[PDB]
DNA sequence: TCTGTGCGGGTGATTTTATGCCTGAT
DNA sequence: ATCAGGCATAAAATCACCCGCACAGA
């Protein structure tokens, strides 16, 4: 029969009638509140739902949520009573949680509709609810922030909101084109640099950017790759603060004629040698801060401050005049982030999330059918050696 | 084997059972209006320091204060009674602020502890005013280390604004909710003539006030509970009949429903009402009530009359209800039927003797003050004689020892100790061996060492005045105090000032209206 | 309405579950041995001062401030963590002391939150030793506006002396218990040489040991797992067959059981054994237990052989059981798997890094004392015109920027601040305009504030010799921590003595026999 | 059947075994740890029992805690199946918890044999176990004690064991017989001033016991009488800490000739009279502190000091005396109060309950049937007019 | 050649009693 | 004339899913 916790709508007609799967009474009680009464219905479940690959066709029909899940849309299961013309509603929305927790139902619930009712995927009556994840409050404004890119892009705007970068005394400031290139492209390199950490020392590379260039025609000299490798390990000795010590060697080599400097570091005790040769010179990752450096060596002379709307303050490096730009910013700032949908108003959830007019939908469909059902074999199915070499050759790209 | 009888085991057993649910969980107090539950949860907010104009608080931290520190009973129960402080429809004066799912009046029920967001509303702070100032009394816990109030120090007038409801070993409490500019009329009114009768204190407070506002119909069961204790009232929802301008149609709309009352089992009941054939003339049933109120949609057929079907649904279904009224509560630790007047002069008794323990507390603070500043005035003009005996001393407590063996002479601070005459500024416990004696001043082992506490930089000029100003405000604060004491109607011009500012401040307007039959 | 396709959008959801278990639920760090679980319940319980020398707390509030402050995931489940800690049948060292009811080896489960005390143990303390000194690093929260440890700087190697049990999505770890004394001195030998090979490491650390004692039969399942990762062991329970003096009836008691067994079940599987005709001999079976330790008795029947009826119930009831073992950890934030010399060497390579990091806290703040206190003693030989330029000044501001507005002359410290020569007290951000240039000195903003805090009874002939002895102490241990830090053999040399501390104080002895086939 | 919660015990001979009932599985787990496996059963219960008086006979027998009760016994339940010679124990010992709600099962426990099951009452099989309520840690000395009033005895035995009380220098000190006799008669006075409070002034009462005894023979002069009531009013003002201001009057009477005098006080700005009668003077009240004061009136003069062990430290009042006597035996002193059976180690409850060695237990009777069955009706019936006057009776007697 | 079971750290839900006064349905 | 329900503080319990690895039973 009908399911108890169903809330229907007042809609009888399909092509007009919305029916949204949410992830209890806490997410349920919030969407009921806040929704529209004529064509809008609410269905919530009871947590983890079955694992419809690993387990047989047996035990599946014998299961309380599936075929709760069953009898509210009205189609059927099997083959001999799957007319699927009997559908009770033409939108099936997903609005689980934005959490990792949810990310998981959200996969099991796909895997429920493609390994059984595959026409109604095909035909596309499947969409995806995207809720809001970030609420920031600056000062009497508040806005919504749909991702992590959206929430960088509004700290560096809100850092760069007065960016007047005085060079000298008696001198015109830099502001608009320069400030938010030089701030891309500075933030580009040092997200460069902490991917290289696992084979070479952060304050090392951090180093090379102040440094003056090396090319490949000055490697068959002596003199100025010794000259540069001293120079280098001279002020790495000045300005450390953890207790280290640094050395160099010259490393004079007989085939491919070449000169190619040694960097050695003493840390707790452990010594480690880390060479400088012809792979890391032609290298695209030096070329990177080779560029960089080409606008950041020199730039900033004695007497030098900023100013962002009424505040001086002199800075001697570009790291530190970013660090106050950015500090100061962020004095009357609240940044609250969602973990569930019984955190929000119901009057909220329908601004941001179920109002038809304001609202943003996915709509799920098929490319390839023959990579579709392998790739549902390797993530869901029993085996679990072709899931371990999955996520494990995925983990070796991010780095 | 020592026997017993049964007579004796079964009435000793029973009394310890029967006395402690009477006293420690239900029948609230008179004087605040507060069960013993609440007043633990709002003192374990109170000392977080979650207030109105903070950040807001997840309540699993409250909760977990209040199990681990002060109530040892459950876990659910304490949640249950934070979520009827914060919903609209529940009390007439909120006590929490709340945010989030904290339930509906269609029947939903609240989230779970960990997505819902809580902090104290600007009139919680009323009932805890004045509370660091000793003028309650204080208890221990179940297992010591920890003290809790016996009683809270109000300044709002409880137990009438909102209600009671509870059911004890033999007798049980339900108080209806009233106005609050109702009720500080009617205790101002008390104040200027002690001898006021129950008529004339009936013309400042008509009735009760409900959150969910409707319609009360009739005025005898309301003069029967004000001057015995209990009576019966009838509660009537507000609805109307319209016609159509084309056609002859009517429909009927219901703007508002009586107190504690669902709304979904209520149009489960029309229909229920109608699909058996016990109400004719009803065709159609909606709920539209959207965000600008409330509205609900009968339709009624052409052959039928839109009056008579109204009338049909007020004795059948639950669209007028009744309410019992019966005044029970804590009065000297023993259970008690109350009328009006008893309650009203069992608040200004409490305000009295708030007032009169604040008074002492802040006299005796300022005189101690006193006492120090005029030990560290003196020794600032003897400062070479001082500075000195330190330098020729190997440790400090025989320089301690070498101040007061001594008198000291004034000078530039006669005039100062001359305006603080008639011993005004003394301190009660102080001997009269010690202070001012003819042109000397005596020193006490606690301003001797005052003085080997003295910073380095209060030998400027700048300070010396700030010492002169604060010792000449403390005392126009002692003569004021005083003042206080001396008389009663002072004392009584006090209260009705602070009574006057909470009207002002959280003034409101009436919601449900009375008509006779 | 963007379209999506169905392969990219279950591949980009199953990656986000799948690294969140694997990193932030299960599978503890090679460092410490800890969960993300472990380490907030023992840091909470670190903040709020439940010592071991204390007396006993409740364990609703650690649970309250565990959910309320740091661990948002539950209720229940951070209650069965804590009782996990407390049972000795559960851990080879236990970490939390507990008293009540806490469950029983039949299966019996614990009481509720209300009615158990939990405390630290001592053992706990060497966990979090120098947590206070900047030795690990801290992280936020879910909402910010607190900070939790990164990783423990622990003494004591935790993650083979206890053991781990956990499953991740793709992969599961199983790590048995050892022993204290043998993984100290194995420690030991990798310090005293680092080409140490595993049959060389193996004369130290013969195998595991597990709280319930039993036997370990046979011996090469333990070479394979501490060469690979990976192995099968076998363990027996402790069982004899007696006689009788008079008749010939033989009786089979059994003293121990293996890891991980429970005992009311066996007794019930041995009764349906019986009942169901499936072992022949056995005709009686109680449960003796006492209190001097376990005691289970079988009879024997007379026409029956006792040794016979003993071979067919290793082979088919729960007195022989298998152990699995696989060995998987987080190092540098990826799974791996691992042998015993890798265990062991990524061990002294924390204590380095703890050791050097605190070296330079303790530095800093010696040399931040020394700067303070020479200014301090340089004061006290000038009183007079400080004395004279302060009370000559109209606000402080201006006495202190007369303060450094010329050079002070020296006098009875120059013996004192000749001895710290060659610039070593000197604090590493001090410009070269200031300190001791020529018989003068000069002052800075922030010694001249601590001139005018300076307290009136520091002017007696006792403290001074007291400040001037607190200098010398501090110039002696800030060259103790100059050598530590100059070479690393005394860095070595100080590990060492920490070891032989820990195996001295937390000493035990071997449960476990290990034999052949 | 049998119940699954019950654990049995070895013994299958009556009148050789014991049933236990307690509240839970906090407190049956605790019970079954520590038991004599032999010839002791442990069953539990789930909370607060259906109350049998206010109960029909059919919804008894639905009930699922009450049939496993039935079921434990094995006696039987009605009248055509209850004989009661094939009862499985001989007795049943009832072991609730120690807070007001293990009261509360007990009546119902023990109101549920009596309607049911009567000749088991009166052939004496039940029993109730008596567990302790306080533990005290004196250093290193444990002790436990059953009641209030045995934490009376010892806290007043622990304050007075070294009591040596010097009225003046070079004289004899009191100790032993004496300062114990003081210490309770002064008890019991200031025990009979507390229920006082209601009709009397607390400050009033306890001045009286200093000043000089009235008697009926000086109720016939208005010179004795105006001086008695101006000394007595003379030094509450001079002892006042909390602002109040007391008169006196006299108060001439023509009939029955006498003269009694009037108290007047003003407290917060009110005003009330407290007159002292012929029925005040002549009461059995004022006999008391009169007898009080006999040996109080004098006894401490000037250089008056106490030493308990070691410390000697001058007193002016015989309070101030005790009070510095009790307070410093409160040092080394830690005193736990349990609530549970589950707050118990299993080694504790054996030493102290359980053992049929050192255990104290209590034996039901019946002395007069008719008064017994009017009281079960009166207490645990439907009608709340008999239970709400029983109720209020009992707490007049009291005060 | 299948089918359950148990180990630990996560998600979600659910029923049965005492005690008093008033109503509706049977 | 009898029975059941809904109003606020207190007691006590229990069951269904995802995730890998080894073993007993059928
Ligand atoms: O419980 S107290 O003594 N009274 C609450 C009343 C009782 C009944 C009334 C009520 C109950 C339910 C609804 C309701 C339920 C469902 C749907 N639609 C409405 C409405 C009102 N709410 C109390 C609790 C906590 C804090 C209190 C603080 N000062 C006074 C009383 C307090
Ligand atoms: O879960 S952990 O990774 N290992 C516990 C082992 C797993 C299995 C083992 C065990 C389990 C059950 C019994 C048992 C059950 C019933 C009856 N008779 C015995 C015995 C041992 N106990 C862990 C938890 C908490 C704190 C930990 C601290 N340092 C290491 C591991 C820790
Ligand atoms: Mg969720
Ligand atoms: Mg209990």
């Amino acid at each position: 029969g009908l399911p108890g916790k169903l809330a229907d709508c007042q809609e009888r007609d399909p092509a007009l009638s919305e029916l949204y799967l949410v992830e209890g009474d806490s997410a349920g009680g919030s969407a009921k509140q806040g929704r529209n009464r004529k064509n809008q219905a609410i269905l919530p479940l009871k947590g983890k739902i079955l694992n419809v690959e690993k387990a047989r066709f047996d035990k599946m029909l014998s299961s309380q949520e599936v075929a709760t899940l069953i009898t509210a849309l009205g189609c059927g299961i099997g083959r001999d009573e799957y007319n699927p013309d009997k559908l009770r509603y033409h939108s099936i929305i997903i609005m689980t949680d934005a959490d990792v927790d949810g990310s998981h139902i959200r996969t099991l619930l796909l895997t429920f509709f493609y390994r059984q009712m595959p026409e109604i995927v095909e035909r596309g009556h499947v969409y995806i609810a995207q809720p809001p994840l970030y609420k920031v409050k600056k000062g009497k404004q508040e806005q919504y922030i749909k991702d992590d890119e959206a929430m960088d892009q509004y700290q560096i705007s809100i850092a760069l909101d007065g960016a007047t970068l005085h060079t000298n005394a008696s001198a015109p400031a830099l502001a608009g084109e320069a400030l938010e290139k030089l701030v891309s492209e500075y933030n580009a390199t040092q997200k460069m640099i902490n991917r290289m950490e696992r084979r070479y020392p952060k304050a090392m590379l951090k180093e090379l950017i102040y440094q003056p260039t090396l090319t490949e025609a000055d490697l068959s000299d002596e003199q100025t790759v010794t000259r540069w490798v001293n120079a280098l390990v001279s002020e790495l000795n000045d300005k450390e603060q953890h207790g280290s010590q640094w050395k160099f060697d010259v490393h004079t080599n007989a085939e491919q004629n070449l000169f190619e400097p040694i960097v050695r570091v003493r840390t707790h005790g452990v010594d480690t040698d880390y060479p400088l040769d012809h792979e890391f010179i032609t290298g695209g990752e030096y070329r990177r801060i080779c560029t960089l450096g080409e606008k950041l060596r020199g730039l900033l002379e004695e007497d030098a401050f900023i100013e962002r709307g009424e505040r001086r303050q002199p800075v001697a490096s570009f790291e530190q005049a970013l660090d106050w730009l950015v500090k100061e910013s962020r004095r009357g700032l609240s940044i609250q982030r969602y973990k569930g949908l019984g955190e929000m108003n119901p009057e909220q959830l329908w601004e941001t999330t179920m109002d038809p007019e304001s609202r943003r939908m996915l709509r799920v469909t098929v490319k390839d059918a023959i990579a579709a059902d392998q790739l549902f074999t390797t993530l869901m199915g029993d085996a679990v050696e072709p899931r371990r070499a999955f996520i494990e050759e995925n983990a070796l790209k991010a780095a | 084997i020592t026997p017993v009888n049964i007579e004796e085991e079964l009435k000793s057993s029973y009394l310890d059972y029967a006395m402690s649910v009477i006293v420690g969980r239900a029948l609230p107090d008179v004087r605040d209006g507060l069960k013993p539950v609440h007043r633990r949860v709002l003192y374990a907010m109170n000392v977080l320091g979650n207030d109105w104009n903070k950040a807001y608080k997840k309540s699993a931290r409250v909760v977990g204060d209040v199990i681990g520190k002060y109530h040892p009973h459950g876990d659910s129960a304490v949640y249950d009674t934070i979520v009827r402080m914060a919903q609209p429809f529940s009390l007439r004066y909120m006590l929490v602020d709340g945010q989030g799912n904290f339930g509906s009046i269609d029947g939903d029920s609240a989230a779970a502890m960990r997505y819902t967001e809580i902090r104290l509303a600007k009139i919680a702070h009323e009932l805890m005013a004045d509370l660091e100032k000793e003028t309650v009394d204080f208890v221990d816990n179940y297992d010591g280390t920890e003290k809790i109030p016996d009683v809270m120090p109000t300044k709002i007038p409880n137990l009438l604004v909102n209600g009671s409801s509870g059911i004890a070993v033999g007798m049980a409490t339900n108080i209806p909710p009233h106005n609050l500019t109702e009720v500080i009329n009617g205790c101002l009114a008390y104040i200027d003539d002690e001898d006021i009768s129950i008529e004339g204190l009936m013309e400042h407070i008509p009735g009760p006030d409900f959150p969910t506002a409707a319609i009360i119909n009739g005025r005898r069961g309301i003069e029967e509970a004000y001057r015995t204790g209990r009576g019966k009232v009838y509660i009537r929802a507000r609805a109307e009949v319209e016609v159509d301008a084309k056609t002859g149609r009517e429909t009927i709309i219901v703007h508002e429903i009586p107190y504690q009352v669902n709304k979904a089992r209520l149009i489960e009941k029309i229909a229920e009402l109608v699909k058996e054939k016990r109400v004719e003339g009803i065709s159609a049933l909606r709920d539209e009530s959207d965000k600008d109120g409330m509205r609900i949609v009968i339709e009624v057929k052409r052959d039928a009359v839109g009056e008579v079907v109204l009338n049909n649904l007020y004795s059948q279904t639950q669209l007028q209800v009744s309410f019992g009224i019966n005044m029970v509560a804590l009065h000297h630790g023993q259970p008690k039927i109350m009328n009006l007047k008893d309650i009203i002069a069992a608040f200004v008794r409490h305000r009295r003797e708030v007032v009169t323990r604040r008074t002492i507390f802040e006299l005796r603070k300022a005189r101690d003050r006193a006492h120090i500043l005029e030990a560290l005035a003196v020794a600032l003009a003897n400062i070479d004689p001082i500075i000195e005996l330190i330098r020729h001393a190997p440790t400090p407590a025989e320089a301690k020892t070498a101040l007061v063996a001594n008198p000291w002479q004034l000078g530039n601070v006669a005039a100062m100790l001359e305006r603080a005459g008639d011993d005004a500024a003394r301190p009660e416990w102080l001997e009269p061996e010690f202070g001012v004696r003819d042109g000397l001043y005596y020193l006490t082992e606690q301003q001797a060492q005052a003085i080997l506490d003295l910073r380095l930089q209060k030998l400027t000029g700048l300070e010396h005045e700030k010492l002169l100003d604060e010792y000449k405000e403390l005392l126009d604060q002692i003569a004021e105090l005083l003042r206080i004491l001396g008389s009663a109607d002072r004392l009584m011009e006090v209260i009705r000032e602070e009574l006057e500012l909470v009207r002002e401040q959280f003034g409101d307007k009436r919601r449900t209206e009375i008509t006779a039959n």
